[PDB]
């Protein structure tokens, strides 16, 4: 049904799960968002996440992309994503090599406000936080990303679009009803044939909402109302998956 | 002292249209029946 | 008589126009995109067994030495001396002592000529800009025929909109958008007038005050009129350096053309600009003797609706040409072109190729992604802007396949085909150059970036710059039927 | 592409006007709202207004309807409307008969805040407070309710139902991309056909949201976003009529 998720619907269903951004930051989002989005081209550009520092001075990272290609039987969204200290300004945030993501996996604890450090690996490598950054990013994003079942559709030309026939997730408690947007639309890959404790799913029917917690990275938030048919997900937190999860459980 | 014509600023000024959406606005239209218009 | 230059390189009868009564105007006008930035660009020098065969004192110099007047007139010199000598040796009378005495005269003129030349050598190896990329990419362009620049780049929408509509800090100096491009084209318009040729090269700027400034909207008209008369002194500043802005008589060269473009008409109406740069471009007699000489020998305006070009008409203003975007299938405004047509102003045609989408690739190509990112287009969510007006992708796919069968009707490329569509409308065409082993790309040529190839041909072909159409009634009917 | 406006969007996009609700207020609505939407067997109820009293305690009132039906050329809605003085707790406004509705369009200023207030008219006559107010409710509805045009579609058995597949209004600034609610769907009748000067549409184009506020009610605004196809209305302020049009304009 929505066509973009709504910035102020998902700080309001996530406020319980603590997920939360500053005024100031909330207000500059609201006023920059669109001036980022319509400088490049894409036709969609949100939010993605907030990630704690050192200093104090979060990292909001937005990403954005044009279209949504099927190809070598998966949904491959090309995204690019953004950060910024303030609300105000938007940089670019570069890829990442591989062995340069293999060394950033080695780096731990929260990294520190400033984009201008560089962390010390071992012959010596020099990593600059940025690079960090975006590695982490990027393993969240692979990881959890969860848009309902059947939400979107083929359609000619083999681009997967929205489904603006959907009917709504039927039995919404369950993790069959959510599914990486990776996953194609037709096949039956959902949210339960990955790991059989690294998702939380809560459900109020009165209001029929239910929230999507993830537990492997225990900053993924996700909501979706079924009255509004919407739904959407958010990141707070350092981008440090709890490896010691087993003990958790 | 006579204000000058408006009509005089096509030629003072080398502009070709002048347009006057208000003559009550305007002072320097001139009346030929001298009653305001 | 027909253009000399297009008459030896594509048998063109078309005879040379002029844009003002002073400047020419070529067939087709180059609009002029920076692949980077200006100070990357100004920064780059192009200074580097006993022979080097791939050395670019042997390549580059050789072919750009060729082309200056002081060569040419060297070889004219040394053709006339062997010549005269024939006769000379020939005669052998009371005639003979004068025709010795033209030879002698022609020796020291040879003598003169080979010491500029000399000169010219010396002074391609003493400078670093000239030689570069860029430079000899608008060297070969200019050369091929089109000599008239335009000023352009990234523009609203898809820029940073803080360097167009932000507010400076009250130190900064009174520069604009599009200025590192003027510097570029003032600094090759410099070195090819220093090579070859007093004015041979236009250039056609373009202003773009920022109309929502808090300056502009609280100072009013007297602040209009000082913006317009600075970024007039800028300007200067910038096509002609600190020393020979001015003549040797005293009296300033005036530049060759400004583009007024106006961001909103609700907000500010353009009359005071309009006035000022009109009062620029004429100079004010006092009894008969001149004063305050013009600065500017003409203006032009960009994108205003066909009521607007009326209205600046009805003021008096002198406006000599405006430029649109009026392609082959985009038509949106038709009104402009039959009041230009009527008032006798010449029209300028931006598009024309969609921003290089009616190539030979994307026929049935995916369209163009801007996180991914394409090269061989200028600006690709112009192009997908492009495409949304036309329609959509599917109807693009159907009109490039109509347009390449017409083009295989005749053995021309895709694009020539659209450019001569624009041309035979009377628009002026607006190409953008290209940069970077992608040279001539705008007009459909591939791999013609080096000298092995190419053998010194323009990237372009005849039937674009000819008098007569080559597009048949069937032709010109699908064509339309296009819309 | 909506099938209902949400209660959350249409304060965050209506806050300029003055259009706002206190906070407590708020989080009593999204509380309360479901309850009285089951408590009443209602598939849509919204927020449908605020109207000012001479007391702090102005009447908040939702419109919802069951059913909605094609009815001698008219797209009659059995709309059900319910006031309350805080979030919490809502009543009934019920239908007011012809004799009185035409008595209770002759009081004027703004209501008390006990809705047990008897006006007395002219022998006398004697008329409820909440008479009063469901009249100014059914004028301004019936001269303001507003939605997109080719938002409804009529199926069979003649029912007009949302349109799944709306792409949008092109030429969101025109008035002629709106409709009243109870025109029909293929008749061409649009804001337009009113009076020349009665709304004003206020347009940005970078952000895609278009405002129209109605100025013979001055208290009615109507917000469409375009980038996500997103419509809501509320009015605040009194229920009275601007008469003298005419010399304001």
């Amino acid at each position: 049904v929505q066509l973009e998720p709504n910035i102020t619907l998902v700080l309001k269903h996530l406020a319980s799960c603590g997920a939360v951004v500053s005024a100031e930051q909330q207000a500059a989002l609201d006023h920059s968002i669109p001036i980022k989005r319509i400088e490049a081209g894409l036709r969609s550009l949100t939010l993605w996440g907030r990630l704690t520092t050192l200093n104090g001075k979060d990292y909001l990272v937005a990403e954005g992309y044009n279209v949504a290609s099927s190809k070598e039987g998966a949904a491959v969204y090309e995204t690019k994503y953004f950060y910024s200290q303030d609300g105000a300004r938007w940089s670019d945030l570069q890829p990442v090599d591989s062995e340069t993501a293999t060394r950033c996996a080695r780096i731990k604890g929260m990294l520190s406000g400033d984009p201008a450090k560089n962390y010390e690996l071992e012959l010596v490598f020099q990593i600059p936080e940025l690079a960090v950054l975006r590695c982490r990013v990027d393993a969240i994003a692979t990881a959890t990303s969860v848009i309902p079942t059947d939400s979107t559709i083929l359609n000619a030309a083999s681009q997967v679009v929205p489904n603006r026939l959907f009917a709504g997730a039927a039995y919404p408690e369950k993790l069959e009803s959510y599914q990486h947007r990776f996953s194609l639309p037709g096949s039956g890959v959902t949210l339960s044939q990955d790991l059989r404790g690294t998702w939380a799913v809560q459900y109020d029917a009165f209001k029929g909402v239910a929230q999507v917690r993830s537990l492997l990275f225990p900053g993924y938030f996700f909501y979706y109302a079924a009255n509004e048919l919407t739904w959407g997900s958010l990141y707070v937190g350092d981008g440090l998956r709890n490896n010691d999860l087993i003990f958790m459980l | 002292p006579e204000p000058l014509p408006y009509s005089f600023r096509v030629l003072d000024e080398k502009l070709p249209m002048l347009y006057v959406p208000n003559v009550a606005a305007e002072e320097r239209v001139k009346f030929f029946r001298k009653f305001p218009k | 008589a027909p253009d000399p230059v297009l008459n030896e390189l594509y048998g063109s009868e078309r005879p040379a126009v002029e844009l003002l009564p002073g400047v020419p105007l070529s067939p087709i006008v180059n609009s002029c995109w920076l692949p980077a930035d200006a100070k990357a660009m100004l920064a780059e020098s192009w200074i580097p067994p006993a022979f080097e065969a791939a050395a670019p004192e042997y390549n580059e110099l050789v072919r750009r030495l060729a082309k200056t007047a002081p060569f040419r007139k060297w070889n004219e010199l040394t053709i006339q001396a062997k010549q005269l000598e024939q006769e000379v040796a020939g005669l052998k009378g009371p005639d003979a002592e004068a025709k010795q005495a033209e030879l002698e005269n022609v020796k020291v003129q040879i003598a003169d000529a080979e010491a500029a030349v000399a000169e010219v050598k010396q002074s391609f190896s003493d400078d670093p800009l000239s030689l570069t990329g860029w430079m000899q990419a608008l060297t070969d362009l200019a050369d091929g025929g089109m000599t008239t620049f335009e000023v352009s780049g990234q523009g609203w929408p898809y820029c940073s909109l803080r360097q167009l509509f932000g507010e400076m800090p009250s130190a900064a100096p009174p520069a604009g958008f599009f200025d590192g491009v003027e510097r570029v084209l003032g600094t090759f318009k410099r070195r090819y007038e220093k090579e070859r040729g007093p004015g041979s090269v236009q250039l056609m700027l373009k202003l773009a005050p920022n109309v929502f400034s808090d300056a502009w909207s609280t100072g009013g008209a007297p602040a209009a009129v000082a913006a317009v008369e600075a970024y007039v002194e800028r300007a200067r500043a910038n096509v002609f350096g600190p020393d020979g802005g001015v003549t040797p008589e005293g009296v300033p060269e005036p530049l060759d053309l400004v583009q007024l473009v106006w961001w909103d008409f609700a907000a500010a109406d353009p009359l005071p600009v309009l006035k000022a740069l009109q009062r620029m471009a004429t100079d004010q007699l006092q009894v008969v003797s001149v004063s305050e000489p013009k600065k500017i020998r003409g203006i032009g305006l960009v994108d205003f609706p066909a009521d607007r070009l009326k209205a600046a008409i009805q003021a008096g203003v002198p406006i000599t040409c405006v430029q649109v975007e009026h392609s082959v299938l985009v038509r949106s405004a038709q009104p402009v072109l039959d009041l230009c047509a009527k008032y006798g102003i010449k029209v300028l045609a931006r598009g024309g190729t969609l921003g290089g989408l009616l190539s030979a690739k994307y026929l049935g190509a995916p369209p163009p992604d801007p996180v991914r990112g394409d090269a061989d287009l200028d600006s690709v969510p112009g192009c997908l802007d492009a495409v949304n007006n036309v329609g959509g992708w599917a109807r693009l796919q159907a009109a490039l396949a109509v347009i390449k069968g017409i083009a295989d009707k005749h053995g021309v490329k895709p694009e020539t085909v659209a450019l001569r569509w624009q041309i035979d409308a009377g628009c002026f065409p607006l190409v953008t150059t290209r940069w970077s082993s992608r040279v001539w790309r705008q007009f459909g040529y591939e791999g013609w970036s080096s000298f092995e190839v190419s053998g010194g041909r323009p990237g372009v072909d005849g039937p674009l710059f000819q008098v007569e159409s080559f597009l048949d009634v069937e032709d010109v009917r699908a064509l339309a039927g296009l819309a």
